[PDB]
């Protein structure tokens, strides 16, 4: 009786939450932004092509200076590229070939890499012996790592395939905080501009907004009908966008607690692998399984451009901190910079 | 040539990196990489010890071939999320315990897992090496408790030579892609010295088929 | 004018086929291996040989060589270099497939880009040296009626030279390639038939088709060249049947140009991966 | 990280000698090496350079065809074979490592050097308009230099390095481009400049920063140091 | 089941902590997103392409 009574109480709370959300909604985003001028066709040409990877490229991250970038591929290689001269600054050989994520520290001193070995390795790029060396091996997870991001040079947050997020301490090497509450394994995370909060999307079709300091889940969003593979904050920090296997993107808001726009098309029936915003927050880059990338405008969900020129799945996608270039990786082992 | 001296030294370093990348990526394409799979209490542990917290990579060599097996057991996450990483392995090695028909039951779970992987969209052409292990005590587990407990449609004799063949044909079904891949099968025992020669012959056949598709005879 | 419509058809068909093969091999670099390098060079050899067709077509109708000695010393080299090169590449593709199927494990280390390139260069050098007599003895001489571009040898050495060219063409055009294919393919069929399958049955039929086409197309050319070398000993009167022996030479020349057009079909188009790449290329 | 040079000694003119330099404690194979020398009482001058993997070699045009620099990667030593030693090739020889990628620090570690004594046009000239500057601790100094042509490349860089040699030791990298402080160097030194005129400002001195401040350009070869500026008292 | 009872208690406590938050209307959040997208228009090279002079990738 107690279990079913708690279940009915939970259902009543969910119903009152739904009623509050429905009472807050008074005018959809598509009704206020029907008067603003639309953007034309976004023609973007390929400027560079970083061709040194042999296997499938699974992750890429831009440096903060907007010139260097790290890429990870399952030939067991972590390559630091110079995007202006196309020069290979570094090539790091990994112990485990099965990687799924890589991060560039906002200082530029460290590179993180994680995969199917349940370990997040931290590599030092600025030693005095000349070569890059593995500094730390954060090993406390029980499922594969799907994302990792530096808060600073000493704190990193990692999402794993065991439904748990974890905030670590590079120096000591232990989990400072453990975020739990997801039921499906988490596939991506995204820090806010100010690093107080961060969202994470899981295979249970939910996106949870955690607070880094208190260690608690603040809000939960459910609008998708399948696994969520990509997530990214709006540049403002008061919204974000998710991309799932149901071939849609969705724009959730944090202060209204409900979604605002859905980016979908009839001709698109493939899942999204990656998503990223522009610098102004107007454009929305979404990489797909149909070998293409698409460019929406968030204020009115009509497709404004297409980035074609990859011969396999677009696995990773990143915008530079200046807003100058867009890097896209793929399973055909080529990175491409667009502008 | 619009490049300073430091820029030229940077380009020289980048190209010296490229040379090592090519050497490594051409040494990698000479190793055979097999993906181990199976259910609980199977023969995966045993076959690893006979041939040689996340993925366990085992390396060994046989007759000028270098194999690396990726035992991905214990990755208790959503398999539909990390299995495309293995699209492009030479062969799968699927272990099934023959004694687990009496102890739905374990054999039906193994058959469901085999049907799940053998028809995956990432393994539409990858060969499968079925290892039906633990036949030594399966030979005596059928003297009592006839096979009808697991398969109610069995009408043959309770002899080992026929029940084992019936199980083998029940497993070599479920292969809806009978034209792109082949299912190799072996009846091994805990004390068996020919378990690596069979996988060698199977991967030799897979290599020969890939070479026939490459040269153009297919 | 029976020869020109036939010559125009072989010239266009073969040129279109070789260009398609080169585009697919170059565009899809990711498939850079020994098979691709040899196949790229076979397409080149055929293009160089087919290249000589407009000069022959136009010349026959005109019946007056409109070109210079140097033009002639180049065209004769292209025609002979082309024949030796394509035949030597067919010998290398045959060997490459031998290693790939038979001794498949060994081949993982033996079949590389480096060796394919070095080997291709050596064959081209041999094809060029083999056609060197033709480059040297090419002399266009103006008869009062018209200009004829042809090979000329010291009269005292003419019989020796007529035979020399015939033996190079017979030995490295028919005997050596036929022997290589018989040994190499016997060793492939014995592997293909070890395990029964529908795709294995198709591979065996394709192998027989390749061996038979090569044989039938090259057997008349070499035999006709040998007959010409011995007109005095093979006919009661010199040139007694020149009306049938010249017609035969012209027919066997058309057969040789046709064997160039068939080379892309039996070495590239039949392969599955190649057809798939062409379909993608056509939509890009 | 250390470099130990050996050889040296007394040589008669026209002889020969092989200077060795054993490296220890860093990835030797990924570093290019330079041989620099310093006369008994003069400044620094660049002698030879061998890149990473031995793919590029440069000389100073004062020793070209007479010296031979060669690196051994397995045995970490670096060799300089010198033949036909004239009377101008008498100096202390330093080995200096240098690595070149985007954002690196070339010339970051100088060896100890070995003494060699022998008995009996389009280059860039680095002009340091000073030879000695008197100063007391706590004050701020501004050393200055100027070049023959603009050291500012088209790619935005300005290839000007500031070194420092303390009495009885080897030079030390202070600034490794116009306004780029090296690692391990206190934050008192600050580089600045524009075009052909450059300045090194020290906010407050100490007892461990008096000595000879040199300069160097890396825009073209050969590498030309300026004459030192001595800070005493 | 005690484990499931504790699970349901934690779940209902989380839902209670989540239900009592302050929410603004969608009109205001939409107006704020639109204002932020309009205030940073000219500083976006991907939206309005920069001349080939200051394009670091030309
Ligand atoms: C005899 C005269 C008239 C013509 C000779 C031209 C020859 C030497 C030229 C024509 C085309 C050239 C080839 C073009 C393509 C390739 C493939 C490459 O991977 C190795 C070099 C190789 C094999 C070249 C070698 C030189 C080559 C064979």
């Amino acid at each position: 009786s107690e279990l079913d009574q708690l279940r009915q109480e939970a259902e009543q709370l969910k119903n009152q939450i739904r009623d509050a959300r429905k009472a807050c909604a008074d005018a959809t985003l598509s009704q206020i932004t029907n008067n603003i001028d639309p953007v034309g066709r976004i023609q973007m040409r390929t400027r560079r092509t970083l061709r040194g990877h042999l296997a499938k490229i699974y992750a890429m991250h831009w440096g903060t200076d907007s010139r260097l970038l790290v890429s990870a591929s399952q030939d067991g290689k972590l390559i630091i590229w110079d995007s202006y001269t196309t020069n290979k600054v570094h090539a790091i050989p990994l112990r485990s070939s099965w990687v799924m994520t890589c991060a560039y520290a906002p200082s530029g001193n460290y590179v993180a890499c994680g995969g199917l070995d349940n370990i997040c390795s931290i590599y030092n790029l600025k030693t005095r012996e000349g070569n890059v060396r593995v500094s730390r091996e954060l090993a406390g997870h029980t499922g594969y790592l799907s994302c990792c991001r530096f808060l600073d040079d000493n704190q990193i947050v990692t999402s794993s395939g065991d439904t748990t997020c974890a905030l670590w301490d590079i120096e000591t090497g232990q989990q400072t905080t453990t975020f739990t509450g997801h039921t499906g394994d988490v596939m991506s995370l995204s820090l806010a501009p100010d690093t107080r909060l961060f969202v994470s999307g899981a295979c249970d079709a939910s996106a949870k907004l955690w607070d880094v300091r208190e260690g608690m889940c603040r809000q939960t969003f459910t609008g998708h009908e399948s696994d969520i593979n990509a997530i990214c904050f709006f540049p403002n920090g008061n919204a974000f966008a998710t991309g799932s296997d149901d071939a849609t993107c969705r724009l959730f808001d944090l202060r209204a607690d409900q979604e605002l726009m859905t980016y979908s098309h009839d001709n698109i029936i493939c899942g999204i692998t990656s998503v990223s915003f522009s610098k102004s927050g107007r454009l929305l880059l979404a990489g797909y399984d149909d070998f293409n990338c698409n460019v929406w405008d968030a204020l009115k969900a009509d497709r404004a451009g297409v980035l074609a020129g990859h011969d396999n799945r677009v696995s990773c996608l990143g915008v530079t901190d200046d807003g100058m270039a867009v890097a896209t990786g793929s399973w055909d082992s080529f990175l491409k910079i667009w502008n | 040539c619009t490049l300073s001296a430091e820029d030229k030294a940077a380009v020289e370093r980048s190209k010296m990196i490229d040379r090592n990348l090519r050497e490594d990526g051409e040494k990698a394409a000479r190793e055979v990489k097999l993906l181990l799979l199976g259910a609980g209490e199977s023969g995966k542990n045993t076959i690893v010890k006979q041939m040689k917290t996340g993925i366990v990579e085992t390396h060994f060599t046989f007759k000028d071939l270098h194999f690396k097996m990726f035992d991905v057991g214990a990755q208790r996450s959503e398999r539909k999320k990390w299995i495309h990483c293995f699209e492009g392995v030479t062969a799968i090695i699927f272990c099934v315990a023959l004694s687990d028909y009496d102890l739905m039951n374990r054999m039906h779970a193994s058959m469901k897992l085999f049907d799940s992987i053998c028809n995956n969209k990432w393994f539409t052409d990858t060969s499968i090496i079925l290892f039906l292990n633990k036949k030594d005590l399966f030979e005596e587990k059928i003297k009592k408790s006839p096979l009808t407990i697991c398969y109610p449609e069995y009408a043959g004799s309770n002899t080992y030579e026929e029940a084992a063949a019936y199980i083998q044909c029940q497993f070599e079904d479920l292969n809806k892609r009978k034209d792109t891949k082949e299912i190799y099968t072996h009846f091994t025992c805990s004390t068996d010295t020919k378990n690596v020669q069979f996988v060698f012959d199977a991967v030799t056949d897979v290599i020969i088929k890939n070479n026939l598709k490459d040269c153009g005879l297919f | 004018q029976l020869l020109p419509p036939l010559y125009s058809l072989v010239f266009v068909i073969g040129l279109v086929g070789n260009i398609l093969v080169v585009l697919v091999l170059v565009q899809y670099k990711r498939l850079k291996n020994m098979t691709s390098i040899y196949l790229l060079n076979l397409a080149i050899s055929d293009l160089l040989f087919l290249f000589t067709l407009p000069f022959w077509i136009d010349y026959k109708l005109k019946d007056d060589w409109v070109f210079g000695d140097a033009m002639c010393k180049i065209l004769s080299g292209f025609y002979y270099t082309g024949l030796y090169s394509e035949i030597f590449f067919i010998i290398l593709l045959t060997i490459d497939r031998y290693l790939a199927i038979v001794h498949a494990v060994f081949a993982l280390r033996a079949r590389t880009v480096t060796f394919g390139v070095i080997t291709s260069i050596i064959i081209w050098a041999l094809a060029i040296l083999a056609s060197m007599p033709g480059l040297y003895f090419s002399k266009t001489q103006w008869e009062f009626t018209h200009h004829t571009c042809s090979l000329h040898f010291p009269h005292e050495s003419l019989r020796e030279w007529k035979l020399f060219q015939a033996l190079k063409l017979n030995l490295f055009g028919l005997v050596l390639p036929l022997l290589v294919m018989i040994i190499c393919y016997t060793g492939i069929i014995k592997i293909l038939l070890r395990r029964p399958n529908e795709k294995k049955s198709k591979a065996v039929r394709l192998i027989f088709v390749i061996m038979i086409i090569f044989f039938l197309f090259w057997t008349p050319y070499n035999l006709t060249i040998l007959i010409s070398v011995f007109q005095d000993f093979l006919f009661t009167h010199e040139c007694e049947q020149s009306r049938h022996l010249d017609l035969a030479v012209q027919v066997t020349e058309v057969i040789a140009y046709t064997h160039c057009c068939v080379n892309p079909v039996i070495y590239a188009f039949v392969g599955e991966r190649f057809r798939k790449y062409l379909r993608q290329l056509f939509h890009r | 990280v250390q470099l130990v040079e050996s050889g040296g000694g007394l040589v008669q003119p026209g002889g020969s000698r092989k200077l060795s330099c054993s490296a220890s404690g860093f990835a030797f194979s990924s570093f290019g090496m330079h041989w620099v020398r310093q006369a008994p009482e003069k400044g620094l001058e660049w002698v030879a350079y061998i890149s990473s993997g031995s793919g590029t070699i440069y000389y100073a045009d004062t020793v070209k065809g007479r010296f031979t620099i060669s690196r051994d990667d397995p045995k970490n030593t670096l060799f300089l074979q010198m033949t036909s030693l004239r009377s101008e090739d008498t100096a202390m020889y330093y080995c200096v490592r240098s690595i070149y990628y985007y954002g690196s620090s070339p010339f970051d570690f100088w060896g100890q050097g070995t003494t060699l004594t022998v008995s009996s046009g389009s280059d860039i000239v680095m002009t340091q308009a000073t030879s000695s500057v008197p100063v007391t601790p706590g004050e701020s100094v501004s050393i200055s230099c100027r070049s023959s042509k603009s050291l500012l490349h088209s790619n935005g860089n300005t290839y000007l390095y500031w070194f420092l040699q303390r009495p009885g030791q080897s030079p030390q990298l202070l600034i490794y481009r116009m306004s780029n402080l090296a690692s391990g160097v206190p934050d008192r030194f600050s580089g600045s400049g524009s075009g052909t005129a450059f300045t090194l400002t020290i906010s407050r001195l100490e007892a461990e920063d008096v000595g000879v401040y040199y300069c160097m350009q890396h825009l073209e070869y050969p590498l030309t140091f300026g004459a030192g500026t001595k800070l005493e008292l | 089941n005690t484990a499931s009872i504790a699970q349901a208690r934690k779940l209902v406590e989380q839902l209670k902590m989540e239900a009592n938050i302050d929410r603004i209307k969608v009109s205001k959040a939409a107006a704020d997103l639109m204002a932020y997208c309009e205030a940073h228009a000219k500083e976006d090279p991907l939206l309005t392409p920069v001349p080939a002079s200051e394009n670091p990738f030309r």
